[PDB]
């Protein structure tokens, strides 16, 4: 019932199986084992979505991992508050810039 | 989305010369307003 | 088959194209070393290139990408708005500097 | 695809600027009368 | 237990041979037929937890298929030179306000 | 995304435009 | 020995080196010419090859490969003229503005 | 269209600001 977590960030794509945190766990994709894993997450780059996005399972020495995913190098996603926010913080720190050396200069 | 990029990358050349060409007017106050004060 | 060796990869919906054959030259000249990629198609990629196996020195190919992302518009919808603005501020520049020539 | 969205952010940077350039000429001329 | 994900041209849709719940995620639009849902738009970037059964022949098997899609359409990729670019010059242009207000006063 | 470059700077270009108007009215 | 030179104007494409492309013997097939119009990018693209009379057309020196797009009236530029406009509009802002300067100090 | 549109809006009022900071600067 715990969802897996994944973060998809530039080409590096981090996948992680926390059913079992105290432990760890190997890896495979399509009934194969597979660049390369780590001691609980997978670390993988140089991805492709027409091959290597498939179905993955996570197993020790019924629930399935299916993802795609069109990777972008140093490339990611803000949707239109993220940078609505940004003008809105520049013009308030510029203003009370301004107005701090207007008010110490008398 | 084509014609899109095809209008932004057309402002932001007119935004680039508009900045560029300000800057000469900004250079051309300034040794004034330091030659006077 | 047919001493023509070189293949490129098509069918790839994302930025970036790839060349193979069944080491590398660019332009005749000792650049790539070893399928070796090629790069993103934004860029514009160019040049010549060379690969080769048991048989001798094959026979090249070229790939031309035109992909701009840079073309801008050259109607008149769009050169009377640059003709406009360009006046209205040089115009307001030359008032400016007009006056401020008055006070000194 | 994944460029427009730079080229749109990037005229929105340079018209902020072009407004803090006008702001900054505008000051000096104005000083300058006195 | 697989859970096979179909795909049309613009569609992405869940398909088994029993009922499927919808846990937690985006259940995208509700459809009152059986053993089938339809997530919706391909690019919705949809997301969820799914738990789906499975047949006759296989009874009393669950099988749970987290299906995550990121292909992003309002995504922006960054190149360092731009931003360090435009981001020195607005901090010299403020700069440069503040030292003009200051010599007003 | 074109109506958020509209609105973003117009809508405090167009504010400070009007309390600079006001300002004048209010002078005069 | 020398690749093919191409150099699209407008929705005009001019290709010179026979000319076929995928050996299948509007588009512009001149004896001694090759031009294009309306070069869409899902049907007109792949291989072009220059061969000659009394040979099978796969003996060719060296192949091409096309996936342009173009648009209407629409032309790129290189770091040239933007360089060159840059300059031009600097040199005339300054001859004007020097000048009504000039007109100014009465 | 609503690109231009957007673009002639900014410059008609910043023309708009322009004047109108002037003729504040004068009154006062
Ligand atoms: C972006 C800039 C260059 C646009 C032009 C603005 C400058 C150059 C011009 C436009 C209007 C001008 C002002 C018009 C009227 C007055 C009132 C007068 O009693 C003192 C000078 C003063 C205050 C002028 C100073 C210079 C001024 C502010």
């Amino acid at each position: 019932q715990t969802p897996y977590k994944v973060s998809i960030s530039g080409t590096t794509v981090i996948l992680t199986c926390p059913q079992y945190p105290g432990s760890e766990i190997l890896w495979q994709h399509n009934d194969k084992n597979i660049i390369g894993s780590d001691e609980d997450h997978l670390s993988l780059k140089e991805f492709s979505e027409l091959e290597q996005s498939g179905y993955y399972v996570c197993y020790p020495r019924n629930f399935y991992l299916y993802l795609r995913a069109r990777v972008c190098e140093n490339c990611m996603e803000m949707d239109v508050m993220s940078v609505a926010t940004i003008v809105i913080v520049d013009i308030c720190i510029t203003g009370g810039l301004l107005l701090l050396v207007y008010y110490w200069s008398k | 989305t084509l014609l899109l990029q095809l209008t932004n990358t057309s402002a932001y050349y007119m935004y680039l010369l508009l900045l560029l060409k300000s800057v000469v007017y900004f250079a051309i106050i300034t040794c004034c307003l330091l030659r006077r004060t | 088959k047919g001493n023509h060796l070189v293949k490129v990869y098509d069918y790839q919906e994302d930025g970036s194209v790839l060349l193979t054959c069944d080491t590398w030259f660019k332009d005749g000249k000792m650049i790539g070393f070893l399928k070796w990629n090629l790069g993103s198609n934004a860029k514009d990629p160019r040049g010549m290139y060379q690969c080769k196996g048991s048989q001798n020195k094959s026979k090249p190919l070229q790939v031309y990408y035109r992909m701009c992302q840079n073309c801008i518009e050259l109607n008149a919808a769009t050169i009377s708005g640059f003709l406009f603005a360009e006046i209205v501020s040089i115009f307001v520049l030359a008032v400016g500097v007009y006056f401020i020539a008055g006070q000194d | 695809t994944e460029k427009v969205n730079m080229m749109s952010l990037t005229v929105l940077g340079l018209r902020m600027l072009f407004a803090k350039t006008v702001a900054v000429n505008f000051l000096l001329t104005a000083k300058l009368f006195f | 237990f697989k859970i096979p994900i179909e795909e049309l041209e613009d569609r992405v849709f869940v398909n088994c041979n029993t009922s499927i719940t919808w846990v937690e995620g985006t259940v995208g639009t509700l459809l009152s037929d059986i053993t089938r849902l339809d997530l919706g738009k391909r690019i919705l970037d949809p997301r969820g937890i799914y738990r789906c059964n499975g047949t006759d022949i296989y009874k009393d098997k669950e099988s749970t298929v987290q299906v995550h899609y990121r292909m992003c359409q309002s995504c922006v990729e960054l190149d360092p030179a731009t931003v360090a670019g435009i981001i020195v010059t607005d901090v010299i242009a403020t700069l440069l306000l503040a030292l003009g207000v200051f010599c007003f006063a | 995304l074109d109506p958020k470059l509209c609105y973003l700077l117009d809508g405090i270009l167009f504010i400070y435009g009007v309390i600079l108007t006001a300002l004048f009215l209010r002078v005069k």
